[PDB]
């Protein structure tokens, strides 16, 4: 309980989400390639960690 | 760029029921209408679900 308080964060982990982010802050990336990248990291996000599409989502994002 | 998608929305002004529109271009995975079996965290009902939910009725323009 103290580290749900505190300990937790209460941080979302988006290990993948937040390493793909900084990876791209440096680039000066154009809007379309932007919002693509949004809705691949949704679909992402939608899906499960144990899956054959994660996998394929996780390698077209790479 | 025809106007079909205006021809509805006049036909849905004109007949006193909310408009919708629905993209079914190349879809494969029947969930975004069939949504998820919600037992798997992060599940959505399907686009329909939503559809009924904003148009507020039950006879909207679908
Ligand atoms: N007969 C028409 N009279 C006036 N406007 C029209 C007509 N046909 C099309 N439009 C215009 O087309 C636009 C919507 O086109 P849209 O429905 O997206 O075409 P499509 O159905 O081919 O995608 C509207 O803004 C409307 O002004």
């Amino acid at each position: 309980i103290i580290k749900k308080e505190l300990g937790l964060e209460k941080d979302d982990k988006d290990a993948i989400e937040e390493k793909f982010r900084e990876r791209l802050k440096e680039l000066v990336v154009p809007k379309h390639v932007m919002d693509v990248v949004d809705e691949e990291l949704s679909k992402l996000g939608l899906l499960d960690n144990h899956s054959s599409e994660f996998n394929v989502t996780r390698n077209y994002l790479d | 760029g025809v106007g079909k998608t205006s021809i509805a929305r006049s036909i849905a002004r004109a007949l006193n029921r909310e408009y919708f529109r629905f993209s079914v271009g190349g879809m494969t995975d029947v969930a975004e209408i069939k949504g998820h079996r919600r037992t798997y965290v992060g599940a959505m009902p399907g686009k329909i679900i939503q559809c009924l939910k904003k148009t507020k009725t039950e006879n909207p323009l679908i």
